[PDB]
């Protein structure tokens, strides 16, 4: 009684929309595009586990 | 909005006329309180200095001119009561106004609660129902031959009579309907 | 496509068997079930079209024709029964009988494989038409108006039978598809040029293109509410059909034969919108509104694009089904107050709260609000026109805001305001009339969810 | 797109400096900030146009807002003539008109300055039409003059108002809105500006004039 | 004295501003009783059905009829053909059609000159 | 809420205020009974003054044709009541 | 909360809203003070705008009006 | 996953970089995640997993439609009715399939652009150039036949551009 | 309908129409909701003139500050790799002309 | 600005012209010039995503502003040694365009005085 | 499966349960005013994540969920951006909403 509105009014529609984007939006081509996230210098690869080098020894204009 | 009018107005009443004009104008224009009394004693000093003119015709000269100069010299926006014919209100609660016969066909349901409204409602009814023919005699013999000359209604003269042509003005919507 | 043009013809005697009191009640639900019978017609195919006989076929052109036809009768029955009330029996079952005569005409038209079967079935609408509005309507104009309807119609008809019987001389058949397969270009003579004309001015007085409109405001308004229905939903479609099926004989002709007629259509829109704006006859403007959106169906038709099709037909069957909602809406306040002045009775929004509703849903589809099907064949015309040539888009921009300055100035007009003082006979809104209104706009939105059923056979 | 902002901005802020209705000078100061929009849209830098959106929308609500609640306490009187002194009788309305009024004149480290403050240093630093650009600088100064208009006709000097006076404010509602928005006019350009990624060239050499040229105009 | 107001079509004169109403004559007082003669006797005929307790429906205006019928039914038998209305038919409802006429044909045989001679830049062009 | 239900006395006492504090007016001599012309002695311009204090007060304009008319406290609180359905 | 009409007196004021206006407005100027103290930068510019006349011909390369 | 061929619709080898904390503070982005993790994601997996468990036992398949090759247009007569019908059905069929051929390439070029983030202008040049190609062919097939379309007028249009091409080689070589 | 006075007790108080008068040709032209003819403080003839000017002479002063522009006194903005010519655009198999920039 | 002044009112013949600049050789005045050297690869530019605009020569001080503020994601007032890197960077890069204006200005100068000087001298 | 999508759709999803409860009876009721400004406020408060995210990683997407029609070379879909702009924007609008329709609820009390 006290907190059933965050539970049909937000639990339940995202369960919905949850289940439609993983199972059946996702299931065809794309459908959802991400852009492909930033690489710095001195990064590390998830995946491939490879290391970017470091960037061309600064001038130091300190 | 209430009196019926005249076929023409009067010199005095087209001055009075002006004068209100005037002063609501220059209040426009004097925002603050002790400027507006200064300039309003001015202005009506200025109105009343030509106040004892027997020459009607030089009377209605000035009149010409001093309407001129408040054409001139009037506020462009002037200020206007909310509820005034050009104010920010004026018809604001006319789309909740409903008129009266509209509850003649209220479902009996609807009419099942509200008995005691409907009884009084059914009382008024029967009052027009039997006055009608009293004041539409009464306007026959109170209408000259050559049919009326002014929009200006007789009142109620004998025993029980009401005032002819009342209905629609004793029920009025209201002025704050809902 | 027998099993429906069968249960027509059998509604025939069931209407004229049936009890005294029961005639309404039998014809609407057999008519409903008529229109759920014939939406199993949608199912079409992508190459070719459904040839169930030598005689009939169903395009998907055709089909939702066919399937608003079906719709519109229980619509009209139900539209009917109030005004006709105190009629005798006879006169009651005769009503409904030129209106299943009619439907009947109308549902062999759009699937005739022929020309010549078609013609004749496309001109023996008339007669049923002719008799609703001379015999039932309601002012002395509405013999002049059958007069007006009549003549317009069969002067460009009757060139068309000529050169149809030519054709059929010259090529030896006026089957469609084979007139289809074997097409052969015309040449530029004054024989083609005429043939051209023969063939192309019946459908243009039935759009009806501007300048040849003046019989529409006097029939579209002096006709009883069902005949205003039917003239203004199906009745004005049977010319865009049949320009997109005769126009297969005549390029490349065309491309410049249809100048004078795409002048008329741009200009004589923009003429019948500003008309719109100044009109004191409620049905009249609704009729001139009619004149503009088929004046653009015109354009379409003309330009000769797969857009341009696709755009004509979503436009034909929204405007069918707005323009019968708009006649209706203006129907009820008529059988109110008996005046078709629109300043009479103003202010209704005070007295009819969900009327008020249904109004505002009408007048928003009439100026194409998105994404309705109106919007849809809108912007396709518009953007085949901008292809076209791109200086149409400022004809087409004005008329965008016309329309939209008319629709509302009109609901305004009626809706808004203060309610006369002096009119006290405005009774609440019949369970009939919402049902209508229901039935005429339910439809409109659930076809948007999936248009692919209302944009033809270039789809 | 630069002359027809610079063009709008000026011509509102002109029409708003004159006008007695309170709801008319605020649509004006949206409209004359729409132009401003423009012509930061025309010289190149969307972004800085979309950071000025989310920044206006807090204070010009606000705004909006106290002048409803001026309008309902006063028995629906919009007129600026008859409304009197209410700096005293209306303490939280004239506290948070008063921070709106600063946040749209660009008060440094308000929300309205880190968007207009970089909107015309970036104005100044640019190769465009100079006739846009004194435009420009005139509809930021009849601004701050409009503001001030509405200050000193709605909250400073004696009363104006029927004597029946009904002024209460005292309720919860409209002082959580309006209180919810004046945090958001006071914090939102700094915590905004901080938080997202740079997507333009910062300007870091001016002229030492030209680097005030808002403020000084804002004064006069 | 003051700068003067002259009057327009769309901004018309003040009545306070209005010589004809400052040099007035008996016979000027006699029209103006006539005029609020004939509008109470209208008012108090509309009056007496307005408030009539048995009166039931619409009530009848000849006024707008007749402003109806004016705008719709009666122009028709009023119509000569004279100089001035054949001019502004021809005018109004000729010279838009070729007017259109020769802007499209002239845009159209533009853009089929340039096709011709392969400049048009049609990349990408697909739909139509 | 909104303004309290305005009364005939509260008219009638707003009314009454007014007016005594109108210089050219002797507070006692004034009644809710006493004519402007005939009573008090005051010429039409004083009138038509009085006519917008009253307005000032109550926040509404009166028609010029109705103002003229009001002679008297009592005409004057009679129409306020009746312009806005005051019945108690 | 009940506020009665005064005609022609000031109204009644509670002391909360008193409170929270004082509050705001404390805060903003606090903020602006604390903002400047500590971002003075932001107002009075960071780099000195240096002046193009007092560079030398060396550093700029042209040459002594001779070539 | 494996519902589309990833060689018709190819994407990149999706780089992402590993998290580099470097502040004492936590981060509420990975609280908030672990919360709709699992708050969200399992009661839906579990759902998906008791759905795709009743899916199992009941499986049918369905197959798509073959169609054989029948003579083009060109080797049929000039009123042979029959033949014609079936060369301009075969020919609205390659039509239908050279419009998704079309889609397939414009839904590549979209991805691309999105994916590729600020580089586009740069890293999307092969996609732009398959759709300039493909379009370019699309365009000198279809373009200009306009409604009432069909085989023997798309034959006309190729022989007239033949025909030009011919002339215009033919020349070139006399130069 | 805007003209006719407001404190009158019309028939219809929203048309400002009385009962059974002769009603205008072009009624639906002036219903208030549409062309007003009102008379206005400023003179017609005078408020064209003072619009057409303001706008003349806005056109006019933006195209003079169009041909007279304003900027700082700074060179083009430097690019490193030949004005990123393979950001622009690609055509990594043309080798474009050198754009050099030298320290100053 | 007093430039804009000098240029619209003044001798516009030995004010240089901003679109079209310079009209010297890099070389002219100077003996040799160091070609200016760029410190962020272009798959470095390219990874980061930076923007058209702000893949200048400063660039590498955005990558690694950009970089610490990923790192330093919830503490956003943690970036200001990088920030103030970026900012120093830019406005040495506006100061060198600031003298490059300034040299083409004299350059024109000096040489239409000199070659009118020069005219002068064959005048007699 | 990377919250940001699914949030961003609720986001806009959830605003039009009130909308859909309008031919209830809560719509006939006094709480209805209440219960628009509560979901408002939820919509605020659960779009605040997908700016925390794109503030975190400078996360954007785009989502083409329903394919509507298609035409002979050309496909619409519905589909949602959901870049800077938006995420930037969503927030800052629902928040203003949310203190816009709590000053409602007093100002228009008497309607
Ligand atoms: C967009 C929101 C999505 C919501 C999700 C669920 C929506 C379900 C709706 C189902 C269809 C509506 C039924 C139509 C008949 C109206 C019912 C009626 O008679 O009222 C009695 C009923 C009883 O209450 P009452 O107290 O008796 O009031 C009676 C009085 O007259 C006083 O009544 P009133 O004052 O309350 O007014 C009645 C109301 C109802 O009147 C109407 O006008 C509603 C009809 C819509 C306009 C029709 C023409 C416009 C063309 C658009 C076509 C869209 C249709 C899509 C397909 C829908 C298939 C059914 O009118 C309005 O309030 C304002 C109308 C202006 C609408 C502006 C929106 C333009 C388009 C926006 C986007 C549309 C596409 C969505 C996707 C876009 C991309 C993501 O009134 C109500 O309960 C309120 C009506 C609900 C409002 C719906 C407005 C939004 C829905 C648009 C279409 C649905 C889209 C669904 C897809 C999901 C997204
Ligand atoms: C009110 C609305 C009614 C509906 C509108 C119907 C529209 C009908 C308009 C017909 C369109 C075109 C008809 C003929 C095509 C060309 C017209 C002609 O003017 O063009 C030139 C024709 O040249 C001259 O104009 C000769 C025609 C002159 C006589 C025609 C009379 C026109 C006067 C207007 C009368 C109004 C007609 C409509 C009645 C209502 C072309 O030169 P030419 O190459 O040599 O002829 C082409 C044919 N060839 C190839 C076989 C030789
Ligand atoms: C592009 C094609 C057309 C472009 C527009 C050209 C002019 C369009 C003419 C429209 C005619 C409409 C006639 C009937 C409209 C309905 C009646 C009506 O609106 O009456 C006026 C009505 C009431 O007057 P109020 O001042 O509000 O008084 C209220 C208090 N009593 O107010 C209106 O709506 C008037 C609106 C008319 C505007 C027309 C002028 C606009 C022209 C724009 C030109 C500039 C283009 C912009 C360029 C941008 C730079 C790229
Ligand atoms: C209600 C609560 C339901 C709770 C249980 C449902 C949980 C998930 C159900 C998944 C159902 C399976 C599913 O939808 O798969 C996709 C399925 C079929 O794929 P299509 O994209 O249609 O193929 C092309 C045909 N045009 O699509 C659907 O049926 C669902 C579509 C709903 C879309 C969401 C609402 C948007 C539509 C609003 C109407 C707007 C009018 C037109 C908008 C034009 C926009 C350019
Ligand atoms: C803001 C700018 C607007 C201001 C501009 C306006 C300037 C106008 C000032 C000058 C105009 C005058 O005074 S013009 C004065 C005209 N003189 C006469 O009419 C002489 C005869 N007197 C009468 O008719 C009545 O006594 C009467 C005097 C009406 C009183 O009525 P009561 O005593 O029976 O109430």
């Amino acid at each position: 009684r006290h907190s059933i509105f965050a539970v049909t009014h937000v639990l339940i529609p995202v369960w919905i929309i949850h289940y439609y984007l993983k199972y059946h939006v996702t299931a065809k081509p794309y459908t959802v595009v991400e852009r492909k996230p930033r690489i710095f210098p001195g990064d590390t690869i998830l995946e491939t586990g490879e290391v970017i080098p470091l960037m061309k020894e600064f001038p130091d204009q300190h | 909005a209430f009196s019926a009018p005249a076929a023409y107005l009067t010199h005095q009443q087209k001055v009075l006329r002006l004068y209100k004009r005037a002063l609501r104008h220059l209040e426009s224009w004097c925002v603050h309180r002790d400027k507006y009394r200064y300039f309003a004693c001015l202005m009506r000093a200025r109105f009343d200095e030509h106040k004892n003119e027997k020459d009607m015709v030089k009377a209605t000269q000035l009149l010409r001119q001093a309407e001129e100069e408040f054409w001139y010299g009037q506020h462009p926006q002037p200020y206007i009561f909310p509820e005034s014919p050009g104010g920010t209100s004026y018809e604001r609660y006319e789309c909740y106004k409903v008129p009266e016969w509209c509850l003649d066909d209220w479902h009996p349901s609807e009419k099942a609660m509200y008995p005691d409204y409907f009884a009084k409602r059914e009382q008024w009814k029967r009052l027009r129902r039997e006055s009608w023919e009293r004041e539409v005699k009464q306007l026959q013999e109170e209408t000259p031959p050559g049919g009326p000359r002014t929009e200006a209604l007789p009142p109620a003269r004998k025993e029980g009579d009401l005032p002819p042509l009342w209905w629609h003005i004793v029920t009025r919507p209201r002025e704050r309907p809902m | 496509m027998l099993k429906i043009i069968i249960p027509t013809t059998m509604l025939l005697p069931m209407t004229w068997m049936s009890k005294h009191n029961m005639i309404w009640i039998n014809a609407t639900v057999h008519s409903l079930l008529i229109s759920l019978i014939s939406l199993s017609l949608l199912n079409q195919l992508g190459e070719n079209s459904l040839n169930f006989s030598l005689t009939f076929f169903s395009d998907s052109l055709s089909a939702p024709l066919l399937v608003l036809t079906t719709w519109l009768l229980p619509l009209m029955l139900m539209a009917s029964q109030s005004h006709l009330s105190k009629e005798t029996t006879t006169r009651k079952k005769l009503y409904i009988t030129m209106l299943i005569l009619l439907q009947l005409f109308l549902i062999m038209t759009f699937t005739a494989t022929e020309l010549i079967l078609f013609y004749i079935l496309f001109e023996a609408t008339l007669v049923p038409t002719l008799i609703i509005i001379t015999r039932w309507g309601n002012q002395t104009e509405r013999l002049n108006a059958g007069l007006y309807f009549l003549f317009y119609t069969l002067a460009g008809s009757l060139p068309l039978l000529v050169a149809l019987v030519y054709i059929q001389n010259t090529t030896g058949s006026l089957n469609f598809l084979i007139i289809h397969y074997w097409s052969h270009p015309l040449s530029n003579s004054w024989s083609n040029i005429f043939m051209w004309l023969a063939c192309i001015m019946a459908f243009m007085v039935k759009m009806p293109l501007y300048g040849l409109h003046l019989w529409l405001p006097k029939a579209h308004v002096e006709a009883p509410i069902a005949g205003s229905m039917v003239l203004a939903a199906v009745l004005l479609k049977l010319g865009g059909y049949g320009m997109m099926r005769i126009t297969t004989i005549l390029n490349p002709l065309t491309n410049y034969m249809a100048y004078p007629f795409l002048m008329l259509s741009m200009w004589g829109m923009i003429m019948t919108s500003s008309i719109c704006l100044r009109q004191t006859d409620l049905k009249s403007l609704i009729a001139y509104s009619s004149v503009s959106h088929m004046a653009l169906v015109i354009v379409a038709i003309m330009i000769q694009t797969p857009w341009s099709f696709m755009g004509a037909t979503a436009l034909m069957i929204a405007h069918g089904l707005t323009s019968s909602m708009l006649f209706c809406l203006a129907n009820t306040n008529y059988e109110r107050v008996h005046s078709r002045t629109m300043i009479l009775a103003r202010g209704l929004q005070t007295l009819l709260p969900l009327m008020a509703t249904w109004w505002l849903v009408a007048s928003l589809t009439n100026l194409a609000l998105p994404p309705s099907i109106n919007l849809i064949g809108e912007l396709f015309i518009i953007t085949a026109s901008f292809s076209w040539s791109n200086i149409t888009i400022i004809l087409m921009g004005m008329n965008m805001m016309i329309t939209a300055l008319y629709s509302l100035y009109m609901l305004i007009t009626t809706q808004r305001g203060k309610y006369t003082h002096h009119i006290n006979n405005i009774k609440p809104s019949f369970t009939r009339e919402n049902a209508l209104m229901a039935l005429h706009i339910l439809p409109l939105l659930l076809l948007t969810l999936n248009p692919k059923m209302i944009l033809g056979p270039l789809y | 797109t630069l002359c027809l902002g610079a063009i709008t901005t000026l011509f509102t802020a002109l029409c708003a400096i004159t006008q007695n209705d309170i709801k008319k000078i605020v649509a004006f100061s949206t409209s004359s900030q729409l132009g401003l929009m423009m012509v930061t849209i025309g010289i190149n830098q969307p972004h800085l146009a979309f950071l000025h959106i989310c920044m206006h929308a807090f204070f010009k609500a606000m705004l909006f807002m106290c002048s409803g609640s001026i309008i309902h306490s006063l028995n629906d009187e919009q007129d600026i003539r008859k409304m009197g002194g209410l700096y005293k009788a209306m303490p939280f309305t004239t506290t948070a008109l008063i921070i709106g009024s600063l946040a749209l004149t660009g008060m440094p480290y308000l929300t309205g300055f880190y968007s207009k403050d970089l909107i015309i240093e970036a104005v100044n630093m640019s190769y465009t039409n100079a006739w846009a650009l004194l435009m420009t600088l005139i509809a930021t100064s009849l601004t701050a003059a409009y503001s001030t208009r509405i200050i000193f006709f709605a909250f400073l000097g004696k009363p104006r108002f029927p004597p029946l006076v009904l002024i209460n404010e005292n309720n919860p509602l409209l002082i959580n809105s309006i209180k919810r928005l004046l945090i958001g006019s006071i914090f939102a350009g700094f915590i905004i500006s901080n938080n997202i990624p740079p997507m333009t060239v910062p300007n870091t050499t001016m002229p030492l004039y030209m680097k005030m040229t808002a403020l000084i105009v804002t004064i006069m | 004295s003051f700068p003067k107001y002259k009057p327009s079509r769309l901004a018309t004169l003040p009545a306070t501003l209005d010589p004809a109403e400052y040099d007035i004559s008996p016979e000027t007082r006699k029209a103006q009783a006539e005029r609020l003669a004939i509008r109470s006797r209208l008012k108090r005929e509309y009056l007496l059905q307005y408030n009539d307790p048995n009166r039931l429906g619409v009530i009848e205006d000849p006024a707008l009829i007749r402003w109806t019928y004016a705008r719709s039914a009666n122009i028709y038998p009023n119509f000569r053909p004279t100089p001035k209305t054949s001019l502004l038919g021809a005018l109004f409802g000729i010279g838009p059609l070729f007017f259109w006429y020769y802007v499209f044909k002239t845009d159209r045989d533009k853009k089929e000159k340039l096709i011709q001679e392969g400049k048009l830049d049609q990349t990408f062009n697909i739909s139509y | 809420s909104d303004a309290p239900p305005l009364t005939l006395e509260a008219i009638k006492d707003r009314v009454l205020y007014v007016l005594k504090l109108y210089d050219k007016i002797d507070p006692e001599k004034l009644s809710v009974n006493s004519h402007f012309m005939k009573d008090l002695g005051l010429d039409s311009l004083d009138q038509v003054e009085i006519i917008m204090a009253m307005e000032d007060e109550f926040g509404f304009e009166i028609p010029d044709i109705d103002a003229e008319k009001l002679m008297c406290p009592q005409e004057i609180v009679d129409y306020i009541a009746d312009k806005k359905d005051v019945y108690e | 909360v009940h506020i009665e009409p005064r005609y022609r007196q000031f109204p009644q004021l509670t002391r909360s809203q008193l409170i929270q206006a004082e509050f705001f407005s404390a805060t903003m100027w606090f903020w602006i003070l604390w903002r400047f103290w500590h971002d003075s930068d932001a107002v009075l510019g960071h780099f000195p705008y240096p002046d193009p006349s007092q560079w030398t011909d060396e550093e700029l390369g042209i040459l002594p009006d001779d070539e | 996953p494996d519902s589309w061929d990833k060689d018709v619709y190819p994407e990149p080898p999706r780089r992402t970089p590993a998290p580099a904390p470097q502040t004492s503070l936590p981060n509420p982005v990975t609280y908030l995640t672990k919360i709709f993790d699992l708050l969200v994601d399992r009661p839906v997996t579990l759902a998906r997993e008791f759905i795709e468990q009743q899916h199992a036992k009941n499986r049918y398949y369905y197959y798509h439609r073959e169609f054989r090759r029948v003579p083009d247009i060109t080797e049929c007569e000039e009123k042979d009715i029959l033949c014609m019908f079936e060369a301009e059905m075969q020919w609205r069929r390659d039509y239908k399939v050279d419009q998704e051929i079309v889609n397939i390439i414009q839904e590549r070029l979209k991805a691309c652009q999105q994916r590729e983030g600020e580089s586009y202008r740069q890293n999307c040049a092969k996609e732009l150039e398959q759709f300039t190609q493909v379009s370019k062919a699309f365009q000198d097939r279809y373009s200009d036949l306009g409604a009432h379309y069909s085989a023997r007028k798309c034959l006309a249009k190729q022989k007239q551009r033949m025909l030009a091409e011919r002339k215009a080689a033919k020349e070139a070589a006399a130069a | 309908q805007q003209e006719r006075d407001p404190w009158y007790d019309w028939d219809h108080p929203d048309l400002r129409l009385n009962w059974g008068e002769p009603i205008h040709w072009d009624l639906d032209m002036y219903i208030r909701n549409r062309v007003d003819t009102s008379p206005t403080p400023v003179s017609w003839n005078t408020m064209c003139k003072h619009l057409f000017g303001f706008v003349a002479f806005m056109l006019f002063m933006f195209w003079v500050g169009e041909i007279y522009p304003s900027y700082q006194p700074v060179g083009p903005k430097q690019y490193p790799y030949n004005d990123l010519y393979l950001e622009r655009g690609g055509d990594p198999t043309k080798e474009p002309e050198p754009v050099v920039h030298y320290e100053i | 600005g007093a430039h804009l002044a000098r240029r619209y009112l003044g001798d516009a013949s030995k004010e240089p012209d901003p679109l079209r600049m310079p009209t010297f050789p890099p070389d002219y005045g100077f003996p040799e010039r160091k070609e200016r050297e760029m410190v962020a690869t272009q798959q470095e530019m390219n990874d980061a995503q930076l923007m058209l605009q702000q893949r200048d020569y400063c660039a590498h001080y955005l990558i690694q502003l950009l970089k610490c503020k990923r790192d330093s994601f919830p503490n956003f007032l943690a970036c200001k040694h990088e920030q103030h890197d970026w900012d120093y960077c830019e406005h040495l890069d506006y100061v060198k365009r600031m003298k490059e204006f300034e040299r083409e200005r004299r350059l024109l100068q000096r040489k239409k005085r000199r070659e009118q000087r020069e005219a002068e001298m064959a005048r007699g | 499966m990377n919250p940001f999508a699914s949030l961003t759709l609720t986001t806009l999803t959830i605003l039009t349960i009130p909308i859909m409860m309008s031919n209830s009876n809560i719509y006939k009721t006094n709480l209805y005013p209440n219960y628009v400004k509560t979901t408002v406020s939820y919509a605020f408060t659960l779009s605040l994540v997908p700016l925390l995210m794109f503030m975190h990683t400078g996360q954007e997407m785009i989502i083409s969920n329903w394919h509507w029609m298609t035409l002979q070379t050309v496909e619409l879909s519905l589909s949602f951006k959901m870049d800077y702009f938006s995420v930037m924007f969503i927030p800052v609008a629902l928040f203003v909403t949310w203190s816009i329709m709590e000053f409602s609820m007093w100002y228009m009390h008497s309607d």
